């Protein structure tokens, strides 16, 4: 019984850690650049306008 | 991570992936999701392959000692499996026989 | 800014890892104090747990000693007598007895008394130059003359009484059994006790398995705290950085 | 954990000393009265005050036969056979003046640290020597001071580790205030430099 256990926790705990720093990481940038844009349309809104 | 540059982002972004590949060698369904992820412009197939990720291990469980459905706070079950056999395989000790 | 922007990720990490644990727990904390006491309430249940935890490994260990028992050849004191059966030229009584029926089995228990698990050996003075020797036995070995394959009813004084059996033991000695229920003799129907044993002692097992579990979780309840209180409380419960930020 | 573990033996010391009931060590109460019921005495009590050094014989001596009623007479027990259901499954009764108790009927012979008792015809019986005998008891007072000892350590090993504890957590205690208070300047540098400049 030990070895089995051992064996489905290594692979869940692996597998479940990789897809989630590689999903959560490009979301992340998306939200990143998305504040990025948004930025800089108001600036140069900002100067335009003036 | 919304106090970070993009450069780390992508860093941690492609060695990731580079378990990945490795970790999902064998399965087909995974792996072909995986594949249709890599394209910056279609963001929501990362979400997709997240899914899929998670359904199949949702299938692995093995309820019959574990209830959890989430594979992520199944990690504790397994955890607490682990330490209680390791304190059942102590000893008896009680031999004598014909 | 510049300060706020350098101390944000780490209450940032600090307040994720935080939510995790308390949600994790039925009780939700707000200051360290407060973790403090949910630290002590934990060890409370931990020596609750493991005191009942305990007392039913004392009754699963019981049952196993009683199953065993009941168990070979010709369920006895076996761990001498089935040499000290061997060593003189002699059969163990309960052997001889092991087909008797249910009827005759309470009758014959209570007849036989404590020498129910003596030994038949036809001549007693054979042994007189072994028993010396005798240094690995149980406290109180009985001895028995006759014949081992068509045994007779050893002399005994005997008078039956309801529910009860007399017998003078010796001049100016009198020994009185009452019936006993579920004897040793008639070992077919004792392997029905010991069935019923082992369905008694899979409930036990069963109800210990969960009790361990539950020792365990609560053991790594504590750890999973301490860990926390570790790497955690430089700035555990301090003020949100983005709203100050965004002010 | 180890001061609840201290407690825990200590509850058992406890309770093995309070299974001395009476007088220094339970007797059974029920056979009292079934001596009461027939003229004669509990057969320990007959023996209770033999030298401990022969103890051990006596009782490796009687054997099963050791908790037993001395019933000179063997004619009120027949009649009231029939009506004892409260009696132990196995009561023993012997014949014998309870005031002058001579020996019983054994044909025994003394064997290295054992005896041999010839009980019946076709029947002998074998015991080596116990520990603890039901015989020569003298209340058997230094066992129950043996266990005083051992239960008087776990009570002082309960409290040091008991005493150990609370240190520790007052302790604890002064480090959360510490944290709670000044962890914000905890290994800052000197400012009285930085005034200076």
């Amino acid at each position: 019984a030990i070895r089995v256990t051992q064996s489905d926790r290594d692979l869940f705990k692996h597998l479940i850690t990789e897809a989630t720093s590689y999903v959560s990481a490009d979301y992340m940038r998306h939200a990143n650049e998305r504040r990025t844009h948004l930025d800089e349309a108001l600036a140069l809104r900002g100067e335009l306008f003036g | 991570l919304a106090y970070m540059e993009g450069g780390a982002l992508r860093s941690m972004s492609d060695k990731a992936l580079g378990a990945l590949r490795l970790a999902v060698a064998d399965n087909e369904h995974l792996r072909d999701a995986l594949r249709l992820s890599e394209d910056p412009k279609r963001p929501e197939r990362k979400v997709q392959f997240f899914i899929a990720v998670y359904q199949h291990l949702r299938e692995r469980i093995r309820q019959d000692i574990i209830r959890t459905d989430d594979p992520v706070d199944a990690i504790e079950q397994m955890e607490i499996e682990l330490a209680r056999l390791t304190e059942e395989l102590t000893a008896r000790e009680q031999k004598l026989a014909i | 800014i510049q300060s706020l922007t350098a101390r944000a990720p780490v209450w940032l990490a600090a307040q994720d890892t935080l939510n995790q644990l308390c949600e994790q727990s039925g009780e939700t904390l707000a200051s360290s104090n407060d973790v403090t006491e949910y630290m002590q309430q934990l060890l409370e249940r931990e020596r609750e747990a493991t005191v009942e935890r305990d007392e039913v490994a004392a009754q699963k260990r019981e049952l196993e000693k009683q199953i065993e028992r009941l168990s070979q050849p010709s369920g006895a004191e076996d761990s001498r007598m089935i040499a000290l059966a061997e060593r003189f030229g002699g059969v163990l009584l309960s052997e001889i007895y092991d087909d008797i029926t249910i009827d005759d089995a309470p009758y014959f228990s209570a007849l036989y008394g404590p020498a129910r698990h003596g030994i038949v050996v036809p001549d007693l003075s054979l042994v007189r130059p072994h028993l010396e020797t005798l240094e690995d036995c149980p406290e109180d070995l009985y001895l028995i003359e006759g014949d081992p394959q068509s045994f007779d009813d050893s002399v005994f004084n005997a008078e039956e009484q309801t529910n009860a059996v007399l017998v003078k033991s010796s001049d100016r000695q009198w020994r009185y059994s009452r019936y006993p229920e579920l004897p040793l003799f008639g070992r077919a129907a004792r392997e029905n006790r010991l069935e019923a044993l082992n369905l008694e002692r899979d409930a036990l097992a069963e109800r210990y398995a969960t009790l361990s579990f539950d020792v365990q979780k609560i053991q790594r309840a504590h750890q999973a705290f301490s860990q926390f209180v570790g790497k955690h409380l430089s700035v555990a419960f301090d003020t949100d950085p983005e709203a100050e930020i965004r002010e």
